[PDB]
């Protein structure tokens, strides 16, 4: 998962 | 499909400092350093302000990721010339309250005629007497600004989201008339969003170059604008990306 990913599925 | 501007002024996310230490001389390659250290916090809370955006959860992921990648520039751009405006009645470029660029800042950063052209967007808030209402409106409207050359995944529905929040604006500017009209401000306002694509071209223009050449010139970039770039910067190259105008040329 990408940075970007990440934060928008936390 | 929906106040959703009321939301919009709660979900602002609140300034943050730049990190600048005056201490350090003042090359380019120090302050563009520290600007995109800025850049990468501020793109965290672009992020986390997105997710909670009504309407923007509707959209799939891959789509949320591609209209973050593509208008980045535009948003932090906008925000700039706001904080500008709201802090100093546009006389500066407020990119936080620990750095705030006069004229020799930015001949400094080697930016002075991208800076100046940032200036003018700042300078058409103090015209327009800009609300915060008719900004968080609009900002919305530059993250739904460009698109993939072949659409989003889901583009009805990113046509919906986009669609609402023209008439959102448009609610809006009702509350600034002149005789009563507002279609006159309507059309000053998207004439002002669609200027926001050349300047953010002319920025990502610069940013690519110095991403391209990072370690010869000495800036440095966090992981958040490696990542946003890499992804970004072959597809704008090759005229994938596709600006949405209001009015074309
Ligand atoms: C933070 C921040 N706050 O506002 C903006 C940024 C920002 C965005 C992107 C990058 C850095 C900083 C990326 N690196 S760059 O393009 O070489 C430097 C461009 C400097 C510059 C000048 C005018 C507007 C502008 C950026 O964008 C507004």
């Amino acid at each position: 998962k990408s940075l970007l990913q990440q934060l928008l599925t936390e | 499909y929906f106040s959703p501007v009321m939301v919009l002024e709660n979900i602002e996310p609140e300034i943050v400092y730049a990190g600048y230490d005056s201490s350090k001389p003042d090359t380019a390659e120090n302050l563009l350093s520290t600007l995109n250290r800025l850049a990468g916090k501020q793109m965290i809370q672009v992020v986390k302000w997105a997710k909670v955006l009504p309407g923007f959860k509707n959209l799939p992921l891959e789509d949320q990721i591609t209209l973050i990648q593509y208008s980045w520039m535009s948003l932090l751009s906008f925000a700039l010339s706001w904080r500008s405006y709201k802090h100093t009645n546009s006389q500066f470029l407020y990119f936080a309250p620990d750095l705030v660029f006069n004229e020799e800042k930015m001949h400094q950063s080697a930016m002075y005629e991208l800076c100046q052209g940032m200036h003018q967007i700042s300078l058409q808030f103090v015209r327009l007497q800009l609300t915060f209402e008719e900004y968080t409106i609009m900002k919305v409207l530059l993250l739904l600004s460009t698109i993939p050359k072949d659409g989003l995944k889901s583009q009805a529905a990113f046509e919906e989201m986009r669609t609402n929040y023209i008439k959102e604006l448009r609610k809006m500017v009702t509350k600034s008339p002149n005789s009563g009209q507002s279609w006159q401000r309507f059309y000053q306002l998207t004439k002002l969003l669609d200027s926001m694509h050349d300047l953010v071209s002319d920025l990502l223009e610069f940013c690519f170059y110095t991403f391209r050449e990072s370690h010869a010139l000495k800036v440095e970039f966090p992981a958040m604008l490696v990542e946003i770039i890499s992804d970004q910067l072959p597809k704008v190259e090759s005229g994938n990306a596709k600006p949405l105008y209001f009015h074309r040329k």
